[PDB]
């Protein structure tokens, strides 16, 4: 019936949305995390220098 | 005819039997939405 | 019987564990894949083990598009279920009557193909390991078994050498006769556990010979050898570099190919993993990348995971 | 000049003995890093 | 015709059982040899 | 004359750089690839730039298996030579008579196909930019031109807006009349240079309209729409995240395909890079990984690179 | 219900205008991380 | 047949030159328009 | 002649060995470099704590 | 075969010409093997 069609359409759109979101976000997550780690390391270097 | 009746119910219901038993053994016993959600939001 | 205990013999490993330390630890055959893969598994309980898993994949033949799974492992019972898109259902149940005797049942239905289930019964005594596997057991109207039967026995001759057999009986329909096959297994563990040799001579004529060496606490190396008239052979050498940040596995093949598998643990939870392979006799490549996001379900377990 | 299955089994056997001699030798001990 | 394969299979199984028993008792013969050593 | 200088115009960039900010700087069309790719470039002299480069690749159709190249660049001259396996030499020579007038010649052999060359003459005045390019010039026995020529002009009507044209004449053989096509070009720059807009109508009926925005000092974004009876259109929206350690470019398309490209500089010399694209209209993926190794040629530059 | 080339031209133009509004809007400013 | 093609190519080039000249003179006309308003 | 065949064979084998070496080395080199950096930072933390 | 000589020269000598220019304008002036080597052996 229409219930099965709605279910499969919703599942497929959820799957594609999740794949796009994580594929575009995980590189962002790791690059931004590395940048933040470097910034904090630099800040503690300044703190220990002064 | 018993096996034919079991064919669909066992198919659809092997997974949430395990889910229910783990939930019963789980200390805090979260709800169904938390159980299926991959987020750590608890 | 008293003189049996007087020999201080040790229990040999299971037959499935005969060459686990090479074909699973050092080599990347079971870990390799292709295309992109994301694994999203979370742990709800530890002391009674209970955890779920979502798996998204794309571009890989072996893996499906989406697969959900959930497992529970208590002190003696182990249950696992897996539901896959197109609604394929797999289930595993291991029940331990005792630390030595264990029963297992594996069920798999593809929803359009005959259900395939296998019954496992294993017993690991103080000196010998025996097990029996039944694939699609069935009895004819005359009372004759129909299916696949495997019965394997491994006995430790000396605390540094174990020798054993594996017999298999096949009865496809009952009208056609059931074939029988016998294979020989041998395993030599070093006196200091530094290196291991393992050789199997199967009933079809093929021979498998593997050697494993623990170079250091962080490095392992191994050679595996397969050879099946029509006779063809292969020799694969490999190494595993295990650290407290990342793991690396690299193998050369005698068929002129090279492989690499590097799992890089960027975060305590998030862990990226890359794998590549170059085939020189054909000049092709195979690339796979993916992530594992191991999360939690309880706040205290969040604290434990984060430290 | 044979070019027979015996030849490929002999080549494979040479591969196995060379590999086991390599691993058991201190060559791979030197190959692994000290750290 | 199939009968020949039947008895070939049963002798194969009997031989497998025989070597299994021999392997089961093997540590005693090895102990005798090391006693001789 | 005097009033022309009193207007106080500025020189707009050449026609080739009209979509520089949104097509090359932000979008990953030029940087994307497939399979594995290793680049190993070393530099000998810096003030007169001189460097060599080796490139290995496997799994990509566009890229060759092995390629070598060298380039030299003094104050007013630029030269580059390239050699590829199957021996297809390429060569580019740009001589700058002044800082404004540049004559450049590009040549590429194919070793089995007709060698193709192009010649460009570029003039950049105080308030307009002209360039004339020819591809495979040839003269018939009657002295008439036979080839492809493109002459483009861009004049800045106001300090924020530039309008221009390009005219292309193609004469394939001379027996068949050559065809002419005129294209219109528009560019707008915000007063604070916050955003750029560009729009060009092509001779083939294609319309390109692209907007670029500088969100912050480390990120920027762009959106581009192209249109081409048979009418087909597409629109891509992308973003760039530049950092001192990594560079990211992401892109959604109206065709349904998404793409990401991350170049991560692990070391001052090494720089790995990954690119991944997923198309949901056929559920397929492309993965590509590679490394860039930058090296010095003399001790002074070697210590300069590290610090 | 037209399903014509005008339909795809209109959809592409609407998508372009919506993207321009989104990019010019402050929403895409907060989308950029502050650091 | 091709004569009309040559004429239309020639007139396209002619209008291209015309609009190029108009574009070159355009900044002054815009300045005068601004002066008027 | 034989010179061209020898050159082609040598170049092809050099290419194969070089690509194998770098494919099996670059992941190893980056992993071991990250481990060495982590060990150095841990040693620095230990010495500043002591 | 002067025509074929120049034809093959225009192919085999364009890269050496660039290398010659770079070597002449550089200060260290290394040997050909180091010029063609991707190693940092300097
Ligand atoms: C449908 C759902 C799809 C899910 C898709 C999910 C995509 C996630 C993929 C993320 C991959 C990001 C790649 C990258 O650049 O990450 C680098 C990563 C970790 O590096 P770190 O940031 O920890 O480095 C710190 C200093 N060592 O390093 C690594 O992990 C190692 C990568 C090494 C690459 C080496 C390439 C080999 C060169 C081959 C050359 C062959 C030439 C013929």
């Amino acid at each position: 019936s229409f219930v099965r069609n709605a279910f499969t359409k919703s599942g497929n759109l959820a799957w594609t949305l999740t794949t796009t979101a994580l594929l575009l976000g995980v590189p962002l997550s790791l690059s931004i995390l590395a940048e933040q780690q470097l910034i904090e390391m630099e800040k503690t270097f300044d703190l220990q220098s002064d | 005819k018993i096996l034919t009746l079991t064919h669909n119910v066992a198919h659809y219901g092997w997974i949430p039997f395990v889910l229910y038993l783990g939930w019963a053994h789980t200390s805090n016993r979260p709800n169904f939405l938390n159980l299926l959600s991959p987020l750590p939001s608890v | 019987h008293s003189h049996r205990q007087s020999l201080e013999l040790v229990n040999p490993g299971t037959v499935e564990n005969l060459n686990k330390e090479v074909s699973r630890d050092v080599f990347l055959s079971q870990y390799f894949f292709t295309g992109l893969r994301a694994d999203l598994n979370k742990a709800f309980s530890m002391n009674p083990a209970f955890q779920t898993s979502h798996t998204f994949s794309i571009g890989s033949q072996a893996l499906p598009k989406y697969a959900f799974s959930a497992l529970f492992a208590n002190d003696n019972l182990f249950a696992q279920g897996n539901i896959d898109n197109d609604l394929s259902v797999s289930g595993r149940l291991n029940y331990g009557w005792d630390k030595k005797n264990i029963s297992k049942v594996n069920l798999q239905i593809s929803d359009g193909q005959p259900t395939m289930c296998q019954l496992e019964q294993d017993y690991q005594a103080s000196d010998f390991s025996v097990n029996v596997k039944t694939l699609n057991p069935s009895f004819s109207e005359k009372g004759e078994f129909t299916g696949v039967a495997v019965a394997s026995f491994l006995q430790s001759v000396t605390p540094q050498l174990a020798l054993g057999l594996e017999t298999l009986y096949s009865r496809t329909d009952g009208s056609a006769p059931g074939d029988a096959g016998v294979s020989y297994l041998t395993r030599y563990v070093s006196k200091k556990q530094d290196w291991i040799f393992s050789g199997q001579l199967q009933a079809n004529g093929a021979l498998i010979a593997s050697l494993w060496r623990k170079v250091a606490q962080n490095v392992e190396a191994g050679i595996e050898t397969t050879l099946q008239p029509t006779v063809e052979g292969s020799t694969t050498i490999g190494a595993k570099y295990e650290y407290r940040q990342s793991v690396y596995r690299g193998t050369l093949d005698s068929n002129g190919k090279v492989a690499c598998f590097l799992e890089r643990k960027v975060l305590p939870t998030l862990s990226v993993l890359f794998c590549g392979e170059i085939d020189h006799f054909k000049n092709d490549t195979k690339i796979g990348c993916g992530l594992q996001f191991e999360t939690a379900g309880n706040q205290e377990l969040l604290m434990l995971q984060q430290g | 000049f044979k070019e027979s299955p015996l030849y490929t089994i002999a080549l494979n056997g040479a591969f196995f003995v060379a590999g086991v001699a390599f691993i058991q030798s201190p060559l791979m001990d030197m190959l692994a890093p000290q750290l | 015709e199939k009968r020949a394969h039947q008895e070939q299979t049963e002798k194969t199984l009997k031989q497998a059982a025989y070597v299994a028993a021999f392997l089961w008792v093997s540590p005693m013969i090895w102990h005798l040899v090391k006693k001789q050593w």
